[PDB]
RNA sequence: AAAUUGAAGAGUUUGAUCAUGGCUCAGAUUGAACGCUGGCGGCAGGCCUAACACAUGCAAGUCGAACGGUAACAGGAAGAAGCUUGCUUCUUUGCUGACGAGUGGCGGACGGGUGAGUAAUGUCUGGGAAACUGCCUGAUGGAGGGGGAUAACUACUGGAAACGGUAGCUAAUACCGCAUAACGUCGCAAGACCAAAGAGGGGGACCUUCGGGCCUCUUGCCAUCGGAUGUGCCCAGAUGGGAUUAGCUAGUAGGUGGGGUAACGGCUCACCUAGGCGACGAUCCCUAGCUGGUCUGAGAGGAUGACCAGCCACACUGGAACUGAGACACGGUCCAGACUCCUACGGGAGGCAGCAGUGGGGAAUAUUGCACAAUGGGCGCAAGCCUGAUGCAGCCAUGCCGCGUGUAUGAAGAAGGCCUUCGGGUUGUAAAGUACUUUCAGCGGGGAGGAAGGGAGUAAAGUUAAUACCUUUGCUCAUUGACGUUACCCGCAGAAGAAGCACCGGCUAACUCCGUGCCAGCAGCCGCGGUAAUACGGAGGGUGCAAGCGUUAAUCGGAAUUACUGGGCGUAAAGCGCACGCAGGCGGUUUGUUAAGUCAGAUGUGAAAUCCCCGGGCUCAACCUGGGAACUGCAUCUGAUACUGGCAA
RNA sequence: GCCCGGAUAGCUCAGUCGGUAGAGCAGGGGAUUGAAAAUCCCCGUGUCCUUGGUUCGAUUCCGAGUCCGGGCACCA
């Protein structure tokens, strides 16, 4: 909090996604410390992605840690997300932001269980483009076991409909380009290339009123109460009436400072993660989850009819029918929550794999408004999408 | 150092000057000796405006007190024959 | 700030005519006066001795169009003041610019002659005043200003104050719109009806 | 100390944080307070329409 | 500390090291005198009273020592010789 | 002429009664909180709790007219070198203005903050000598001739940094002699002894050795005696609760003598005496900043001491001194302690009970804003620089006060609701409807008043050899606002954007119908609910307040329920079981005589604000404000002798 | 942000390793009283915290949640 940061080169928000101990985190490591060495920029550790005594006695991450790397063409802000099957909650929010990903596919193991899980999750909330990264490569000294991996991941990502064949795979160790080898080095400054080439200029929502969803909540000592996310749309000026809307009910409050990786600002903009302070507001009161709007815009809502697609085995969802009372999690811009649903009359079951609508009853209020998307998850694994059709309350 | 200088007080936007003896180390509204007067600069043309009692400003000024910057403005604008 | 309900209740209520709906007509005869204060009108009240020092009380707020957070302050300066509580009372309600107004015969109503003085219309010793509240002091010449001189509400509702008592302690000049407030209103001059005692009697305890 | 609970109906158990305010029931003897029906974890009373600053619900 | 003038810090210590000289210098002198006092007649104690006089009369004008503080070391002092001697 | 115009009761023990006596209620009021609902404005206010712990920026500097600095920086002038000979390169010059770092001055001790401690060291009221006093200001008259240093800068090193050392070198209003000194200090006097600093703005005349000298003038310096303002100390009374705290006390209580204090003193010593305080409450314990006041009261009293003003106290906790006119020093120093701190492990920091802000605590209490424009403050000849002092602005119905949310007409007495003896009533001129406004918000344009000044000029005066420079000035210039899209005005559009929330058995203003059936619930007191509830829940209807309303807590009132004004004690609570009796309270009667009480007068004082009355100024009000009265007092001084006391007889 | 425990008819507790859950204490219905209490004669009065899954069948086995309990961290 002292170096202004000056708006040049477009923003842009990466992160790595892929299976649990499969270079996802070393990733984020090898390219701070090979942007930083030939470039110049800011030079950064691996240890400083993840400390904590949760990130170290395990070796594991579950926080959604954040990095920014700097390049001639584009300004990128990582997001290096969990990994596990356990912490698919707190990655969903990672993911949502995260406009270009970086999946981590490794060429001993290859594709396994959780990779399909996290492309999943995935497509459901928005991850536009994807790039493979093989992060082992020097483990198997061979050229035929190697490009075999590669094959089943243009497979999977094929299979659930993404682009495949077209994806730029990268081959590369993370370690090596850790300490300082030219080979090594040099191989993931072109995956700083594939990033520039094939993602393109994100199309950003500068014009229609501010909103930004609460990924995560901070109390600094000195300043106050400070809020993290992506700026969903519209801008942040210093000094302007912000209400926070969702869970539990509505607060007044105003903004006293945006920053971007402990830098100042003067207009947070749209599409870029900004940590938005807040005036007069304690660390318990406001939850995750919350959306910071412009006052009279959004309106938090404990009912509403949407219309829900099913998913069915093929896809990947439930593969039985139910009736009134069953209560799965409804994932709106970040956090879950629990509803009944009450199904239209005429209907006596709704089976798998199947388009309609229902009121859906919420326990905790959330902001919402006509033509929002959700993904409905229950079970550890994902069950219908859908979309937002009329307000109740 | 004893001077002669203004206290304010009157509302807010509503300034009204009470013009008295104190001492230099003495808060503008605090301690004094004794008040010799008073200015309203919102007073404009009326029966009362500016009152600045000469009688007692002979006893401090020509002991060894000073005047303020506004207060010997005052003390000209009082005048001695106009 | 204001009552801005149904005005005619009021009178019922409290029996007698009010003056709030007096207006273009005279008298009213339209809404069953004196046996229908609500519902459960028919209703003959027991009435205590508190009870007949609220209903005086209310019947001269009523009249004036006056609040008990106001009317309370009319007491404490009233008592302040020499002579006597009682008539202290109600020549202050009397000095109010909105009474004046009415009392002149610009505004049909109290509520007509507030409004006209609120909405800039009313001017007095060469300078517009908003205040309803305004006591008038002796000696003074209120007016209606120039641009709002003779407008449709004014000429209509100044053919009706002909009809009206017409105080002796003001006058008016009817040709320009023009008033002279002169002496402090006496109690005989006006009411001999409303009980000063009574509201007297509320305050004290 | 005990507090009454006012109202038809109530929210609080086991533990809930709640506000007290001064008021003793004369009832029960030895309950001197009373809970504020809005405040904190003690909600308003379901479905009043008549004297609700009491009880502490909002407009219908 | 977070002020610019500290400057009154050293130069109260470079004070007190020129103001405790010529104080001790003072009160040595003073000393001299209660030293010819005892067992003596009037000759050595008022010599030292002579040296001493200069002196302290010097440092009360240089706001060292008090007018009163000088003007009592020659009142007691002078009683001291021409009680006993 | 005006300064008080002031004293209310009700419910509740009983089958009923009168008494006693608690309990509760009607009124003011607040730093308030909470619940429901929220339009503006104006003036006020807004961490009472954890004197809990603290990141960030900021709250005290200032002069070149003290001094070295011929300058760290940016720019003129004598002269230089390139070459587009005025475009560029560039050495000298207090020399362009100034000023980073110093050295010395004055400030930092004021201004802000907070009540932890403190029951007397403090505060209040009234006195009192043993005192000091920077800046200001009266008078008198000095200020004369010298010296050795020393920073900065180098030079050379040490250190991670904070911060040093070692070799020079240099300036002064820094520093110290010396002469010089009295109505000064000391002494019985004779005597002795005690100081100083110089600057800046101009000059005819003559010295020029050019650094000019000498006239000039403003300012400073120094000694004394003074005023003024501060402060230090002393006494008297007053200033909380407990005796289920009765004895405390050895520098203790006084003396003589020495030291010390600006000053007197067990202030502190040495010896000497054996005290001193104590029932008119010492000691010990718990609680507490104090006052002007605030709120309350018919008044006596009772409570309270947020905001404004005085005094004290304290500054991370516990100590000590240094510097100074003033501190045993909020943003100095030195130790030690606890907690945060950074490092290179050697050592270093650090002090929000300045202003914002954070966490925590809490029922609860706000911007990391703008501004020195004004008003004071700091230095300075000034200009100015500095200023979280002050003035504004934001937020918050937290109060007090103003204006809002339409205003006339309107019978089919519509619909719909609600009630009914189904005839009708009531909601209700309410609404709709027609007629009009247009305050305040919302737009669009005018625009004060807070501004006195300060400067560049000038004019005569001031001042002198001088038609100079400074002192005072009066005329001509162009300017100075954070507030600020200001106060207020004028045009626009159209009722348009602008109403709730208590209560309705009695006390206490206002009633029916359904639902429920000692259940659910209400309740300030009495008490409501057991299948026809005016008390519960809803509905309609009313009443009372209305941008507020109620609930909670807190003080007084009513409570003559601690009673001095103003209660009692045969049976309601209450005469010790009955004596004797010291201290204490009271005392027949007549002369004295004082004057303590008492009374009268008079002077001084009882800060300002507050309160009160007559004015005045903000469109009105709250708010601000002039004068008066008052501040019920305390002191002294003169009297009065009836009474009370004293002392005689 | 993540680890862990806790929940069984109105209240206090039994019962489970898939075999479909009970006890007291209440509550209700009737005869009786103005209504009760006792007296007499009859009744569990249940979303096994919610929801889904493995199955013929889940309180009971395995996910996901609810509000609450206590534990460890992150400083734009
Ligand atoms: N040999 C080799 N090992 C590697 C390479 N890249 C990563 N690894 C290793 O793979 C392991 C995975 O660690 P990490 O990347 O933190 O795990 P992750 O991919 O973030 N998944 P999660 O965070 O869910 O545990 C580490 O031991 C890491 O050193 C590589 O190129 N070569
Ligand atoms: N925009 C943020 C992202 C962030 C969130 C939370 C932790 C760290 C980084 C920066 O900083
Ligand atoms: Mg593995
Ligand atoms: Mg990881
Ligand atoms: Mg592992
Ligand atoms: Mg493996
Ligand atoms: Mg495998
Ligand atoms: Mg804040
Ligand atoms: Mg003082
Ligand atoms: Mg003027
Ligand atoms: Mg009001
Ligand atoms: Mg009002
Ligand atoms: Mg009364
Ligand atoms: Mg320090
Ligand atoms: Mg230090
Ligand atoms: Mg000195
Ligand atoms: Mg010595
Ligand atoms: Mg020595
Ligand atoms: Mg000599
Ligand atoms: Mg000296
Ligand atoms: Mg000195
Ligand atoms: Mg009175
Ligand atoms: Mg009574
Ligand atoms: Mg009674
Ligand atoms: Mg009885
Ligand atoms: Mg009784
Ligand atoms: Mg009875
Ligand atoms: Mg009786
Ligand atoms: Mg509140
Ligand atoms: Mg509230
Ligand atoms: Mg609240
Ligand atoms: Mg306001
Ligand atoms: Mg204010
Ligand atoms: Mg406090
Ligand atoms: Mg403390
Ligand atoms: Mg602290
Ligand atoms: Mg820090
Ligand atoms: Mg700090
Ligand atoms: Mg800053
Ligand atoms: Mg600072
Ligand atoms: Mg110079
Ligand atoms: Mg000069
Ligand atoms: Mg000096
Ligand atoms: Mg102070
Ligand atoms: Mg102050
Ligand atoms: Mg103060
Ligand atoms: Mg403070
Ligand atoms: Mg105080
Ligand atoms: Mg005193
Ligand atoms: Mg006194
Ligand atoms: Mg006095
Ligand atoms: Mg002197
Ligand atoms: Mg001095
Ligand atoms: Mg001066
Ligand atoms: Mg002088
Ligand atoms: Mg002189
Ligand atoms: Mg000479
Ligand atoms: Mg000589
Ligand atoms: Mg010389
Ligand atoms: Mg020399
Ligand atoms: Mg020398
Ligand atoms: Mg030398
Ligand atoms: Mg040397
Ligand atoms: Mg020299
Ligand atoms: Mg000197
Ligand atoms: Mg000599
Ligand atoms: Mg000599
Ligand atoms: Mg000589
Ligand atoms: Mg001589
Ligand atoms: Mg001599
Ligand atoms: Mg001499
Ligand atoms: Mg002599
Ligand atoms: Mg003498
Ligand atoms: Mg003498
Ligand atoms: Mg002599
Ligand atoms: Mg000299
Ligand atoms: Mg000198
Ligand atoms: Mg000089
Ligand atoms: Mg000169
Ligand atoms: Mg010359
Ligand atoms: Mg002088
Ligand atoms: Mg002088
Ligand atoms: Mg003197
Ligand atoms: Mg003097
Ligand atoms: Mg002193
Ligand atoms: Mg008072
Ligand atoms: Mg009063
Ligand atoms: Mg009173
Ligand atoms: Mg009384
Ligand atoms: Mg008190
Ligand atoms: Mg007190
Ligand atoms: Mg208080
Ligand atoms: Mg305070
Ligand atoms: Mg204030
Ligand atoms: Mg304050
Ligand atoms: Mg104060
Ligand atoms: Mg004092
Ligand atoms: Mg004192
Ligand atoms: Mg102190
Ligand atoms: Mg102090
Ligand atoms: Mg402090
Ligand atoms: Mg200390
Ligand atoms: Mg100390
Ligand atoms: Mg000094
Ligand atoms: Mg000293
Ligand atoms: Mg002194
Ligand atoms: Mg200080
Ligand atoms: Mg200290
Ligand atoms: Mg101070
Ligand atoms: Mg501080
Ligand atoms: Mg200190
Ligand atoms: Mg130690
Ligand atoms: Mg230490
Ligand atoms: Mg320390
Ligand atoms: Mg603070
Ligand atoms: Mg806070
Ligand atoms: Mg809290
Ligand atoms: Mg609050
Ligand atoms: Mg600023
Ligand atoms: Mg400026
Ligand atoms: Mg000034
Ligand atoms: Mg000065
Ligand atoms: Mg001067
Ligand atoms: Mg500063
Ligand atoms: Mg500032
Ligand atoms: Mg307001
Ligand atoms: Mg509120
Ligand atoms: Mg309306
Ligand atoms: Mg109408
Ligand atoms: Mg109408
Ligand atoms: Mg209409
Ligand atoms: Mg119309
Ligand atoms: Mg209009
Ligand atoms: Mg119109
Ligand atoms: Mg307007
Ligand atoms: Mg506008
Ligand atoms: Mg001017
Ligand atoms: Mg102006
Ligand atoms: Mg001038
Ligand atoms: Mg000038
Ligand atoms: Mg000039
Ligand atoms: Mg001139
Ligand atoms: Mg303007
Ligand atoms: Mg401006
Ligand atoms: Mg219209
Ligand atoms: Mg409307
Ligand atoms: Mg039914
Ligand atoms: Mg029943
Ligand atoms: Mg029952
Ligand atoms: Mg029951
Ligand atoms: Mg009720
Ligand atoms: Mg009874
Ligand atoms: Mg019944
Ligand atoms: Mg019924
Ligand atoms: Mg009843
Ligand atoms: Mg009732
Ligand atoms: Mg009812
Ligand atoms: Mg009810
Ligand atoms: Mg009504
Ligand atoms: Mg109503
Ligand atoms: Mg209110
Ligand atoms: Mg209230
Ligand atoms: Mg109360
Ligand atoms: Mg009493
Ligand atoms: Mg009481
Ligand atoms: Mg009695
Ligand atoms: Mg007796
Ligand atoms: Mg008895
Ligand atoms: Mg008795
Ligand atoms: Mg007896
Ligand atoms: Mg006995
Ligand atoms: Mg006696
Ligand atoms: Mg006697
Ligand atoms: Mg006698
Ligand atoms: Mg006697
Ligand atoms: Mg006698
Ligand atoms: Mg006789
Ligand atoms: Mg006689
Ligand atoms: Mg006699
Ligand atoms: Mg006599
Ligand atoms: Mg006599
Ligand atoms: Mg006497
Ligand atoms: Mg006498
Ligand atoms: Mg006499
Ligand atoms: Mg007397
Ligand atoms: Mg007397
Ligand atoms: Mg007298
Ligand atoms: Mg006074
Ligand atoms: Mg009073
Ligand atoms: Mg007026
Ligand atoms: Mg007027
Ligand atoms: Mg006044
Ligand atoms: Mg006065
Ligand atoms: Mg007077
Ligand atoms: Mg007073
Ligand atoms: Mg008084
Ligand atoms: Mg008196
Ligand atoms: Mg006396
Ligand atoms: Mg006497
Ligand atoms: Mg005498
Ligand atoms: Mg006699
Ligand atoms: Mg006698
Ligand atoms: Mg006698
Ligand atoms: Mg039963
Ligand atoms: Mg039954
Ligand atoms: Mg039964
Ligand atoms: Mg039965
Ligand atoms: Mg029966
Ligand atoms: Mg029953």
């Amino acid at each position: 909090s002292k170096e202004k940061f000056e708006r040049t080169k477009p923003h842009v928000n990466v992160g790595t996604i892929g299976h649990v101990d499969h270079g996802k985190t070393t990733l984020t490591a090898a390219i701070t410390t090979v942007l930083a060495k030939t470039y110049g920029g800011a030079a950064r550790a691996f240890d400083q992605i993840d400390n904590a005594p949760e990130e170290k006695a395990r070796g594991i991450t579950i926080n959604t840690s954040h990095v920014e790397y700097d390049t001639p063409t584009r300004h990128y802000a990582h997001v290096d997300c969990p990994g596990a099957a356990d912490y698919v909650k707190n990655m969903i929010t990672g993911a949502a932001q995260m406009d270009g990903a970086i999946l981590v596919v490794a060429a001993t193991d290859g594709p396994m269980p959780q990779t399909r899980e996290h492309i999943l999750l995935g497509r459901q909330v928005g991850v536009p483009y994807i790039i493979v990264f093989l992060n082992k490569c020097d483990m198997v000294d061979d050229e035929e076991l190697l490009e075999l991996v590669e094959m089943e991941v243009r497979e999977l990502l094929s299979q659930y409909d993404f682009p495949g064949d077209d994806t730029p795979i990268v081959r590369g160790s993370a370690l090596k380009a850790l300490e300082g080898d030219a080979e090594w080095e040099a191989k993931i400054l072109e995956l700083a290339g594939f990033l520039d080439s094939y993602i393109p200029e994100p199309e950003r929502a500068i014009d229609k009123p501010f909103l930004l969803p609460i990924e995560d909540v901070f109390s600094i000592s000195g300043r106050g109460t400070v809020v993290t996310g992506r700026v969903e749309r519209g801008i942040i000026k210093v000094g302007e009436e912000v209400e926070i809307v969702g869970i539990k009910e509505t607060q007044k409050s105003t903004c006293t400072g945006v920053e971007m990786f402990r830098k100042l600002l003067d207009e947070g903009r749209a599409g870029e993660n900004v940590g938005v302070l807040l005036r007069g507001i304690k660390r318990e009161e406001i939850e995750r989850g919350q959306v910071l709007a412009k006052p009279g815009t959004i309106k938090p809502h404990t009912k509403f009819e949407s219309e829900v697609y099913i998913l069915s085995k093929d896809e990947g969802g439930r593969h039985t029918p139910f009736f009134k009372g069953y209560r799965p999690q409804f994932y709106f811009r970040t956090t879950d929550v629990t509803g009944t649903i009450e199904l239209p009359e005429g209907v006596e079951m709704v089976m798998p794999g199947d388009n309609i609508k229902m009121v859906v009853t919420l326990i905790h209020p959330i902001a919402m408004d006509d033509g929002l998307r959700f993904a409905i998850r229950e079970g550890g694994r994902t069950v219908g999408a859908g979309v937002v059709a009329k307000v109740l309350s | 150092m004893v001077t002669i200088r203004l206290a304010r007080h009157g509302a807010k936007k509503r300034p009204f000057y009470q013009v008295v003896v104190a001492d230099s180390r003495n808060a503008r509204n605090g301690r004094f000796i004794e008040r010799v007067g008073f200015f309203n600069p919102i007073a404009s043309e009326k029966e009362e405006g500016t009152r600045l009692d000469l009688d007692r400003i002979a006893h401090w000024v020509g002991q060894g007190a000073t005047i303020s910057d506004r207060v010997a403005a005052l003390i000209k604008e009082v005048n001695k024959a106009a | 700030a204001r009552y801005l309900g149904p005005k005619l209740k009021l009178s019922r209520r409290e029996g007698t005519d009010l003056f709030l709906k007096s207006g273009v007509r005279a008298i009213d005869t339209k809404c069953k006066i004196e046996q229908a204060p609500g519902q459960h009108g028919a209703r003959k009240p027991r009435l205590s001795d508190y009870g007949v020092q609220l209903r005086e009380k209310q019947k001269v707020r009523r009249i004036y169009g006056v609040l008990e957070r106001q009317f309370r302050n009319y007491y404490k300066e009233a008592a302040r003041l020499k002579g006597n509580t009682g008539e202290n009372l109600l020549a202050l309600l009397e000095g109010r610019l909105d009474n004046v107004v009415y009392r002149m015969g610009f505004g049909a109503t109290r509520a007509e002659a507030r409004q006209l003085v609120s909405h800039k219309a009313i001017m007095v010793n060469g300078r517009v005043v908003n205040i309803a509240s305004y006591q008038v002091s002796p000696n003074d010449v209120v007016s209606i200003r120039e641009k709002a001189k003779k407008q449709s509400r004014v000429k209509a509702a100044l053919e009706l104050a002909e009809q009206r008592e017409k105080p002796t302690w003001l006058e008016v000049d009817a040709g320009k719109m023009e008033g002279t407030f002169k002496r402090k209103p006496e109690r005989s001059d006006l009411s001999a009806d409303i009980n000063e005692h009574l509201i007297v009697e509320l305050y004290s305890k | 100390v005990t507090s009454y609970i006012g109202g038809e109906g109530h929210n609080l158990q086991e533990h809930s944080v709640i506000l007290i305010r001064g008021g003793r029931v004369k009832d029960l003897p030895g309950v001197r307070y009373h809970t504020v029906r809005g405040a904190l974890d003690c909600s308003g009373v379901k479905d009043r329409k008549q004297a609700r600053s009491k009880y502490g619900v909002k407009r219908p | 500390n977070i002020k610019s003038a500290k400057k009154r810090a050293i130069q109260s210590e470079k004070a007190r090291k020129h103001n405790a000289s010529r104080r001790s210098m003072m009160r040595t002198f003073i000393k001299k005198v209660y030293a010819a006092i005892e067992a003596g007649d009037k000759a050595a104690a008022q010599k030292a009273f002579n040296e001493m006089q200069p002196i302290v009369d010097r440092q009360a004008a240089k706001g060292l020592i008090h007018k009163n503080k000088a003007a009592r070391h020659k009142a007691n002092l002078t009683a001291q010789i021409n009680k006993l001697a």
